[PDB]
RNA sequence: AAACACAAA
RNA sequence: AGUCUCCCACCAAUUCGUAUGCGGAAAACGUAAUGAGAUUUAAAAAAAUUGUUUAAAUCAACUCAUUAAGGAGGAUGCCCUUGGGUAUUCUGCUUCUUGACCUGGUACCUCUAUUGCAGGGUACUGGUGUUUUCUUCGGUACUGGAUUCCGUUUGUAUGGAAUCU
């Protein structure tokens, strides 16, 4: 089970949610690259600060009074 | 003099002096709002763009991109000669006075 | 979680230039809290 | 044999639907949460479909097979590329890490689930009425 | 007669517009050579080989200039062809008192000689 | 905060002393009679002794104290003899008048050292050795014909 | 290097309409000389242009273009339904255009 | 260092 | 500077369809008129921020509770005494997108290729109906660059797919 139930609520665990899969990630990432693939260097780059964006609030919002 | 449009009662309420855009909402959440001349037009992005607007638009060669403007504000006449449907010889004239006769001339009219 | 975290690191080495920068700074949550905020 | 598959695709689709009702305020205007949305409505699609084979209990189908052929190349050969490069691209930043692994787990493991169904519907696609 | 002239058509697609400079007759020659060295850092990194240099008129001497100068300081293979192109002309017919600008446009065409430099990394 | 820090760049340079044998007069003749190699005992330890024994010879006590604080060799290998020296923006000239007057090492004599480029980050340093070091190149092609 | 005179006016589909802004033709993008340059001044739809130009005058025709403005929701249904199309070969993302039930728009460049 | 987090303190 | 908030795709609308003192796209946002209040209080004492961290003779400062936009008539006060201008208060009109959500019944049309029946849409009536998950849960959208193949006045004047980074 990659995700329980417990104390607050439902809880996934990285650590069994990509053990169980790996084979499927390492063929995608055959599937993406294919000569890269064997070479271990800095493929994907920064993003750039025009996209970048903000994080907001956990919350929905405050109605005024 | 044709009066303002008929958009949202709520958003309409606002203006009541100045005019909006038809992108007033998407320009306000981008670039900054200012109220002069009895409309509400655009400053500047958020974003600084001096070199960029340098690069793009100019008469530089290496512009890979595009520049938008919201001109809308821009108000426009059309006028017509009904005292014939023919050759508009008094709109001939009501040219050559409005502007200079640079504007009256063949090249503008063929 | 050992062969899992060289999985996790062969991983980070591709999108990020120092693979061993969260593991040490602790930025990699083990655990996904998945509630309704309360 | 069918089943199993749709088994695991529900699976996958309660997860992604979990933690897009808890990450649907944090980030808000996010690039990466564009295709992640647009993975979620793909994956219903099919998920509503392939729940059909048992609501309504007969031979499978006549013409939702030509509906499926239509829905299976829009997210295999046409929008996997970029969504695993921002799914990647999310990681890179280093600011959240945590859930742009699990992400790119998430459509591993979609992606598979895919390859297995048009791997198998290919006798009856090339059977019935086209390719 | 009143006579101007326009640039000459220029159609490129993403990338020969970036690993290519256009030699002015106004172009200043370390400018050029700064700008040259920038395109020769960032080719391999736009994916391509070379470095077009294009100039024609007055700044095909200092243009043939520029590729002698790199011909034998960094050791570069060069590469020169001769090439032609079109320019359209935009000149007054005859046929009151009007501007001198607005008037009648006729477009008459103009070949000229021009040198491509391409220099290789 | 920031502590504002400023590498410097020095450079291990030979002058083939040598009256009885007659030279070549040019650019890479004398570039690589100059440039020759550095010694088997050479090392960072041996370096920062003794730029620590000239500092205190030259300046004093408190001069040595002053600079002492933050005086390290962060990158150095005697194959192309090219370190790089931390100090404070505050010291800066007491290291390179050092380093103008270091006199020779204890059992190599006859060697001159010269500061090149002194910036406040190792990534522009690092941007200039490079250069540099693909300038040397070039008058070595030339030279070669 | 185009020319002053450079008016392209006619009937556009409603920009709702297309899913993704897919570019155009780009294969005679070499033959491209000034022959079509000294061409373009001579060869020139006035007709079309001042019916086009006449439509965006009149206050009926401008009214007219706002018969049938179909919603966001109207067009992700037709969406929705040209997966289920004849020609089950070729999938097309995009909805074809109606000479009745789709507005017309005069464009002005 | 800065900058980030329903962390951690 | 700060462990504060928000914008940085849209949606004739399960999408805060919010004409609510004014300005504003929003904002734990600025300000205006009146009345009251002090662990005996709506709430400060025995989310962020700040060394002291609002007040507690009067003033000054903080918090909360009311005042919807425009046009017309009457009364009062001021310069002015044909008349006109400004401020306050009462009657009262204009500002109009067949919309809380959801259940049942009736009436009409389409698909599944005869029917009773099975599902969707629209028009109407009745009702609090276990809407106790009182914090995110709706729809659509391949946004880097290069090249090649094929069909076309029988129909659409442009569409389909492929390889590499
Ligand atoms: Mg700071
Ligand atoms: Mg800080
Ligand atoms: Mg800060």
């Amino acid at each position: 089970t990659p995700s329980d139930l417990s104390e607050s609520g439902s809880k996934l665990n990285v650590d069994q949610f990509i053990s169980s899969r790996q084979f499927e990630v390492k063929q995608l990432q055959l599937a993406m690259h294919n000569s890269k693939a064997a070479s271990s260097t800095r493929i994907f780059q920064a993003l750039p600060r025009k996209l970048r964006r903000r994080t907001a609030s956990h919350n929905v919002r405050r109605i005024p009074k | 003099l044709a009066p303002i449009p008929k958009g949202r009662v709520k958003y309409t309420k606002r203006q009541k002096h100045f005019a909006w855009l038809p992108t007033h909402i998407w320009n306000a959440k981008r670039s900054h709002m200012m109220k002069r001349w009895g409309y509400q037009m655009v400053w500047a992005p958020t974003q600084k763009c001096f070199k960029l607007t340098h690069r793009l638009g100019g008469d530089t060669c290496s512009s890979d991109g595009a520049l938008c403007m919201d001109s809308s504000y821009i108000g426009t006449i059309i006028v017509k000669d009904k005292s014939n449907d023919s050759e508009g010889d008094f709109l001939k004239s009501i040219i050559g006075k409005l502007t200079a006769e640079r504007a009256n001339l063949r090249k503008y009219r063929e | 979680d050992r062969t899992q975290t060289f999985i996790k690191d062969c991983l980070f080495t591709k999108c990020l230039e120092d693979p061993e920068k969260p593991f040490n700074e602790n930025r990699f949550q083990d655990t996904l809290l998945l509630l309704p905020t309360d | 044999e069918m089943d199993n598959v749709i088994r695991s695709l529900e699976q996958e689709y309660r997860l992604i639907l979990l933690l897009n009702h808890r990450n649907k305020n944090q980030h808000r205007a996010a690039s990466w949460y564009g295709s992640f949305n647009e993975m979620k409505r793909n994956c219903g699609q099919i998920i509503t479909l392939f729940s059909s084979r048992r609501l309504q209990a007969k031979r499978l189908k006549d013409v939702e097979w030509v509906k499926l052929h239509r829905l299976l190349q829009r997210a295999l050969f046409r929008q996997l590329k970029r969504w695993y490069w921002q799914f990647n691209g999310v990681i890179a930043l280093g600011q959240f890490v945590t859930l742009g692994c699990t992400l790119v787990t998430l459509l591993a493991n979609v992606r598979a689930l895919y390859m297995r169904l048009w791997e198998i519907n290919e006798t009856e696609f090339i059977r019935c009425g086209c390719l | 007669k009143r006579v101007t002239k326009h640039p000459s058509l220029k159609t490129l697609t993403h990338k020969q517009i970036h690993t290519t400079i256009f030699v002015k007759s106004t172009t200043p020659y370390v400018s050029a050579l700064k700008r040259i060295n920038k395109f020769l850092d960032s080719v391999h990194k736009q994916g391509s080989s070379y470095v077009a240099v294009l100039g024609m008129g007055k700044a095909v001497e200092k243009t043939l200039a520029l590729g002698c100068h790199f011909q034998d300081q960094k050791n570069k293979k060069i590469e020169v062809y001769t090439k032609t192109i079109e320019v359209l002309d935009e000149v007054i017919t005859e046929g009151s008192d009007v501007e001198d600008d607005d008037k009648e446009t006729q477009l008459k065409k103009r070949a000229v000689s021009g040198v491509e430099l391409r220099i290789y990394v | 905060v920031r502590l504002k820090s400023r590498y410097i760049l020095f450079e291990i340079i030979f002058p083939p002393t040598d009256t009885n044998v007659e030279e070549s007069v040019s650019k890479a003749d004398i570039l690589l009679s100059h440039h020759r190699a550095s010694p088997a005992d050479v090392s960072i330890k041996s370096i920062l002794q003794e730029i620590r024994r000239s500092l205190s010879l030259n300046l004093g006590d408190y001069g040595s104290a002053k600079c002492n604080s933050l005086l390290q060799l962060k990158y150095f290998s005697n194959k192309t003899s090219t370190g790089i020296i931390r100090c404070h923006r505050e010291d800066c000239d007491l290291v390179i008048m050092a380093l103008m007057l270091m006199s020779k090492i204890g059992d190599v004599d006859g060697l001159i050292v010269n500061p090149v480029k002194v910036s406040g980050t190792i990534k522009k340093i690092e941007q200039f050795a490079m250069r540099r070091n693909s300038k040397i190149l070039n008058i070595i092609k030339c030279s070669q014909s | 290097a185009l020319p002053q005179r450079c008016t392209f006016a006619f009937e556009a589909i409603d920009p709702r309409h297309l899913a993704a802004p897919k570019k155009l033709n780009d294969s005679q993008r070499k033959t491209v000389n000034s022959d079509d340059i000294l061409s373009l001044h001579e060869n020139y739809p006035q007709d079309e242009i001042n019916a086009v130009f006449n439509e965006l005058c009149d206050p009926e025709s401008r009214t007219q273009s706002y018969n049938n403005q179909n919603t966001l929701k109207e067009i992700s249904a037709r969406r929705y339904k040209l997966l289920t199309a004849t020609p089950n070969s070729i999938n097309k993302t995009t909805v074809p255009f109606k000479e009745s039930d789709d507005p017309s728009i005069p464009l002005v460049i």
